[PDB]
């Protein structure tokens, strides 16, 4: 009666969709084939004859991502309709998937998005994931909220996306796809919860000992964080979250809605035993620099709002103390126009162990989401770099000839540079 | 799916062209037969890339031969992997260009330009979808240099879109394989410049000494320098055939390694290679594949990138690797040669990893740099040109076959244009 | 498919031809009736019943030195009609074989090869071996080349010239022929490669050990030469070398084209059981002025454009090196305007050795053919000798009865003077 | 095919041309009675040259014997070698010049020309290729010189283009055997100057010195020196009739010793020349062979090359020798002697090369000298004409014959001018 629908773009997307969708399976007891031998109606819709398909859509416009999955484990899992491919990537260009290649397959994306909605009684709304600096992640994706902001402008989209890292980058384009999509998006997105490849491969190193991650891991957390959120929506809790609720709890403004997601009991099977990982321990750790999970210092900045969602044996009466200590802590500072900046959900089903992965089994879990004005220096650093190739206009004629024009260059830095002072202006004093 | 037709113009191009396909076949599985003989799933998978699928389950190459002479043909046609590529794709002329870039690009290549042309067309009819041609030749000859010019031009007017990568053999600094190199290089790359998105400049002294001083190899023929340029070119084109963490085809490396279009000239190189009598004293590990790869006399152009700045890398990696461990060195090479990359580039590496390494090998990774220092090249050879143009030397085999001395002065202007170029962004400041 | 024709005219080029097919039956295993107990398809032609006719001309105006082949032992393998004679020859003088007796056979010899041009299906061109300082050789020479240039003017001509040796000479003039057929083929020729019997004795002598050798060992070296020449044409090997590949990389202007033809291992078998001839040495040894087999000192000129045509086991990085040693060499001096003077081919045929030759066998061979400025010296010296008699009117009278006028020794003489200008010229440095 | 006319004038041309056919015929292998006994195919494969085959495959000398008295011819007919020549070709007259150059050239000589020209005639027709013409004579004599001389015109005017070639025996400069030796010399040389394109001289004493001194033979006789002239004729023809490494006919050596038309005037020699004494000592190389060829005490006329400069040489080798050898010598005579040889004709010496030996030697060589030293000869010849035409002795009987004084002035005038022609050339400088 709550059904939410995942839309996976990009290689990133699709990967991270992955993870999650094996998670949900583990979670749920469903098995590979889509056979268990109504908390899974959420994400799943049964056929019938007890067969269990995703309420997700894994669109991308390269096949070879896709074929993956097509042909994997989960091979019988997805209604092979819900696996759209295009036959040429975006080539980490965001005109390609904005303007010329995803064109010509966003309606087949949205008729078969409206397909699985009719399915839907009640649709809660939207999960998007995929990567700021791709073709298809970022371009794509902004033409898919584009239209999705039409066909169901009053149902909720929240979007799982890749910031680009302050250092690590696998493209040389990044700044200017990241640009591109964050203007194009910064309307028709109600929440975006952001996460660095490069502070995931530190928390992998610092606190699972895991010295080589590969994307599998990294996927994998993300996963957890966003099985957390789905979890509240999904089993039965104490205190209940809903997407509403995060769209309204940590977006203060229309356009400040950029927090970054954090998981505390990030921990090795071997470690974890030498720890009785309390509440107030695991709300502890949410809030150290270290273990955000989007490489920016929140020291740096101040708290707009907060959101706890914990997981297992947590008592409210504990989580209370936690968030008291926390508030009386100095080095964690809270913006003036926010005297209660704590949303918090408790739920009674307690994180899954997927075999073959690397997190230890917990009784407890949090997954703090925090809108906070550190977030604005990473902007900030993403819009030097924009400015140093623009000045020269690096890369330009690759985007302009697939349809984009050297004025949304400057209309999408404009418009993040009114974001910049958006961000500037909230993290003033009231006074 | 994203085919790629290849495309192979005189003696250098069709000898480096056999090794390539052979290097193909073993990749996928192929015997030189034809007949699908691998052991995995993903050979198959993505064998529309480079064969096409003939009845009996044989995969013939999608690839054309085109010469002047037919004494190459004749050397391809017998030998392993010979009968592999398509009897009716062997295009091939009588006389021979002489080593003249005028009788290639007007007089003996104007006939059969038409004819390869059909060839072409009736290759790239029969594909779903055209990622891209590719072209192996060498700037310094006559059939190779000029015919696969005017063969560039003419598929670049026809499929304006599509990408156009060639592996070309620029002329070496040290010694000269033919007198008049200098007009030929000059006349081609005044075309490349204009009508492709990708030109892998290839040396024969750097791999002469990529030979000598890594692989430790007492002598060296043809076979060896091929085999490492095909390996090169399987190496870039590796994340359209088979899945990685990172994906990567023609198109995304031109994108992020060309940030203004007649910037397109770039130097491979290749990581795991090392001598026969050390493979077993070396770790195999991804810091020892980068450090290999951004050495300078690993680069397969007889060029010092330390002489100019990196405008753009790219690193493709083949095999099970972590990619935190790829990030953090490639991160570690930006942060320690700062000097060496563009300041108004942040970030100037671009990374793709994909699953499957070369036969043989547990990891390998191709680095294809785009540098300033490039420009020396074309500088030595502008400087060879001027000084046989200056006294018309060997004009008059160029004049006789009509060409112009206007078209010597325009494409010695572009090239000195290019240099410029190429200087100006390496002296730009943020 | 590249096929080339062969034209020996008069003593010389008979009797060098003689050696030149003898080494190709050997090379090919065509015994010496033309039978086999497709490499040979440029210089042989299948009779249906396997037999394989010559493809050359064998031209004299006088029948004893083709009368010896027409009952030797290859009397069997060429086309009686191929072997064409005359009558009386043109008695060493150039108008008789130019003019008076050479107008009465030139039909008959280009009917034959229109003939052999028709037999042919893609005509490289022609190889014509003359001597310059005979009656026939020079003048007749002149005739068939003017004529194939109005029928054949595409085709490249490549000359084997005997040019007349500094001191040694057979005939008193020399000088007449020599300037008259210079002057007559200077504008219908595309290659002359030159040798003196001078060096070659020389050669003989200092290399081979032999005290007393006479033309058949000399013929046989040249043969040695035309062999590495029409091997690059015929076999397979690393680098190919067309016809054409001389034409264009050896003759800087359309008069400066008088290269110097030189096979570095020229070595008895005792004394090459002592030696290890490697590429570097063998390519040094091409360079060694007392290996010239043109008696001229590079050393008082420039090499314009150099073209080494290596055979058997070798190795191309070996060729790089030993190349890149003599451009490090200071004794070795090229023009200022040929910075690349150096078109390399690699054969994978080793040297074929003739039983009864001196000619041990070898594993490597380089010929080298070098334009080079030297060669003025040797055509002044020609020229002073031409002077010398024609201040006197010596033998004029023998070319004047024979349709022939002053004005044409005139017109040669300044000719001959503006070749020397341009190759003066030519040596200048571009400053 | 390159047929040669012999005709044989008087006493001593009928003598000599008697001994070269013996010579001719037992280098090709004809026996006395016109039958080819031979062992090698080469001796037949240009019989043609100085044999006419008849039918029952009988060899006929191209020989035309001329005289004006019957002795000789019956001497000739009566001998070896005497049933060779044709019957029809023995024309004679029955009285004789008696010595007198007018009789045997304007009232006897007259009368049997046209028969002798009838007979040249159908021999030139029978001929294929006619090279040219060969006469054995001598200028003393009446018969010899005049005919000869009468011959030599008439067959000029009818075959201008062929060779013409007289071995004629100049009177001797210490003893003469006619005593208008004078008178005939200088009226015949006034022809041979101008209707001839070779001229042999020889010198009887010349030959008695080389028979005495240098074949120690005790008692030379006319055979002897007969042998001697005819292996010089035989040399020469021997150049045209068998192969060689460097060929050359008579049209050869006439270009290439014929500065100019005039002077055709030419001593021979022949290279062996060695006694019995010392056959067995002597080695036979080509050292030796030009060392004695070059000596002045090897030349067959009275003329000492030393006192001019060599205008020309022809070296006609015979054997098998290696062509270094012979051109290292030919290149070391010039060097030095270089003050014998014009500065302004480089490369005074031309060398033919045959591959068939004389009979009976391994190696041998014929020399041709065309020198400026001859005009001695004429000069003696010219002074004693004048002793006695000044003084008018003996001209009675050549203006009885019908002659006229001025034909003597004439004569006299052209050998001056022959005189003044070699001293030129002797003192002309570069
Ligand atoms: N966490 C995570 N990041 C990924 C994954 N795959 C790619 N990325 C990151 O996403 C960015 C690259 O975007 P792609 O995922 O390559 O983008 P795309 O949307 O597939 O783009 P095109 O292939 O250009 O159409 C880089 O920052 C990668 O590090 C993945 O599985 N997990
Ligand atoms: N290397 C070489 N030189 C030769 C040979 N035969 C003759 N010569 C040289 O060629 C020149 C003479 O040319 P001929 O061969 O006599 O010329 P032709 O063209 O036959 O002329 P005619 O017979 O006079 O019509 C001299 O330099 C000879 O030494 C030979 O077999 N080899
Ligand atoms: N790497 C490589 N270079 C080659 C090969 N064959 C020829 N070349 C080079 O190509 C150039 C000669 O051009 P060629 O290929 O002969 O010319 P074309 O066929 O006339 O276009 C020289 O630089 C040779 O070194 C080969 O197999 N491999
Ligand atoms: N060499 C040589 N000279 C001869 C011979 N017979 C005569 N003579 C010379 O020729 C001259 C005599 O002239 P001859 O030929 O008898 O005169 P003709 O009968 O008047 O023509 C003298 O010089 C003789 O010495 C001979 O057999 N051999
Ligand atoms: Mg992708
Ligand atoms: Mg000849």
């Amino acid at each position: 009666m709550r059904e939410c629908i995942s839309i996976h773009v990009g290689q990133a997307g699709v990967q991270i969709g992955n993870a999650c969708w094996e998670l949900y399976c583990l979670e749920h007891g469903i098995q590979p084939d889509g056979q268990m031998p109504d908390s899974f109606n959420t994400f799943f819709s049964e056929t019938g004859a007890g067969k269990h398909v995703p309420r997700a859509v894994f669109v991308d416009l390269e096949p070879t991502v896709i074929d993956e999955v097509r042909t994997g484990t989960y091979r019988q899992l997805f209604h092979p309709e819900q696996l759209i491919t295009g036959k040429e990537d975006a080539a980490n260009n965001y005109a390609r998937g904005h303007y010329t290649i995803g064109k010509e397959i966003i309606d087949l994306v949205l008729d078969r998005i409206r397909k699985l909605a009719d399915q839907c009684t009640g649709l809660q709304g939207f999960l998007v994931f995929h990567s700021f600096g791709g073709g298809t992640g970022s371009g794509f994706t902004s033409l898919l909220m584009e239209r999705l902001s039409v066909d169901y402008g009053k149902k909720s989209k929240l979007e799982f996306s890749i910031y680009p890292a302050p250092q690590v980058s696998t493209a040389v384009v990044e700044p200017y796809n990241s640009i591109l999509t964050t203007h194009t998006t910064l309307e028709h997105s109600d929440c975006a919860f952001m996460v660095d490849n490069e502070a995931i491969y530190d928390i992998c190193r610092r606190n699972l000992d895991i010295e080589r991650p590969t994307y599998t891991n990294l996927n994998r957390l993300i996963s957890q964080i966003v099985s957390s959120i789905t979890a509240s929506l999904r089993f039965d809790g104490a205190l209940n979250v809903d997407l509403t609720d995060f769209q309204t709890n940590l977006v203060p403004y229309p356009r400040i809605h950029f927090p970054l997601a954090t998981y505390a009991p990030v921990i090795s099977a071997e470690k974890a035993y030498h720890e009785q990982l309390s509440v107030a321990e695991i709300t502890n750790a949410c809030f150290e620099p270290a273990n955000q999970m989007v490489k920016c210092d929140p020291r740096h900045g101040k708290y707009m709002a907060c959101c706890l969602l914990y997981r297992g044996d947590v008592v409210p009466k504990d989580v209370n103390a936690a968030i008291a200590t926390i508030k009386t802590k100095r080095s964690i500072q809270f913006v003036d126009w926010c005297p209660t900046g704590f949303k918090v959900g408790i739920n009674y089903q307690p994180p899954t162990v997927v075999p073959g992965g690397d997190l230890a089994k917990v009784q407890r879990a949090v997954c703090m989401l925090s809108n906070t004005t550190a977030i604005a220096e990473a902007w900030a650093r993403l819009d030097h770099k924009f400015d140093l190739m623009y000045a020269k206009r690096a890369f330009v004629h690759w985007y302009v000839g697939e349809g984009m024009e050297e004025g949304e260059f400057s209309e999408a830095r404009e418009d993040m540079a009114a974001l910049e002072k958006d961000y500037e202006e909230v993290g003033v004093d009231s006074v | 799916m994203r085919e790629i037709v290849h495309i192979q113009a005189g003696q250098c191009g069709n000898q480096i062209g056999a090794k390539f396909w052979e290097v193909i076949s073993d990749e996928h599985g192929i015997d030189p037969s034809g007949n699908y003989v691998g052991d995995s799933d993903l050979q198959l998978e993505r064998i529309s890339v480079y064969y096409n699928e003939a009845s009996s389950h044989k995969y013939v190459p999608r690839a054309i031969l085109v010469d002047l002479e037919p004494g190459t043909m004749d050397s391809v046609r017998s030998g392993a992997f010979g009968h592999l590529f398509r009897p009716d794709n062997f295009i091939f002329g009588q006389s021979g260009a002489g080593n003249n870039w005028a009788k290639g690009h007007y007089t003996e290549g104007a006939e059969l330009v038409d004819s390869v042309l059909d060839v072409v067309r009736k290759e790239c009819e029969n594909c779903d979808c055209l990622q891209g041609f590719q072209l192996t030749h060498s700037l310094g000859g006559g059939t190779g240099s000029g015919m696969g010019t005017l063969l560039i031009s003419k598929v670049r007017e026809e499929y304006p879109d599509r990408i156009m990568n060639t592996f070309s053999v620029v002329p070496s600094p040290k010694v000269s394989d033919t007198v008049v190199e200098p007009y030929n290089a000059t006349l081609s790359i005044h075309q490349l410049v204009e009508n492709t998105d990708e030109t892998y400049c290839i040396d024969n002294e750097a791999l002469y000494d990529i030979c000598f001083r890594t692989l430790k190899l007492a002598t060296p023929t043809y076979g060896d320098l091929n085999h490492l340029v095909s390996a090169t070119m399987s190496g870039v084109t590796t994340s359209l055939r088979f899945p990685g963490q990172l994906n990567a085809d023609l198109r995304k490396l031109a994108v992020n390694m060309v940030p203004f279009p007649r910037l397109h000239f770039f130097m491979p190189g290749f990581a795991p290679l090392t001598a026969r009598g050390s493979q077993q004293y070396r770790a195999l590990t991804v810091p020892e594949l980068t450090q290999q790869m951004f050495d300078a006399k690993n680069m397969m152009a007889a060029c010092d990138p330390r002489h100019g700045r990196y405008l753009t890398v790219a690193t493709v990696f083949r095999g099970r690797m972590s990619m935190k461990e790829v990030d953090e060195q490639m991160l570690a090479i930006q942060s320690k040669n700062s000097s060496y990359f563009v300041e108004w580039i942040p970030n100037n590496v671009k990374v793709a990893v994909c699953d499957i390494p070369p036969r043989g090998l547990k990891m390998s990774s191709t680095f294809i740099g785009n540098s300033t220092a490039i420009q020396e090249l074309f500088k030595r050879i502008s400087e060879q040109f001027t000084a046989m143009f200056r006294r018309k030397a060997f004009l008059h085999w160029y004049t006789g076959e009509g060409m112009d001395e206007m078209e010597f002065t325009e494409a010695e202007s572009n090239m000195n244009d290019l240099v410029s170029e190429y200087q100006q962004y390496q002296d730009a400041t943020a």
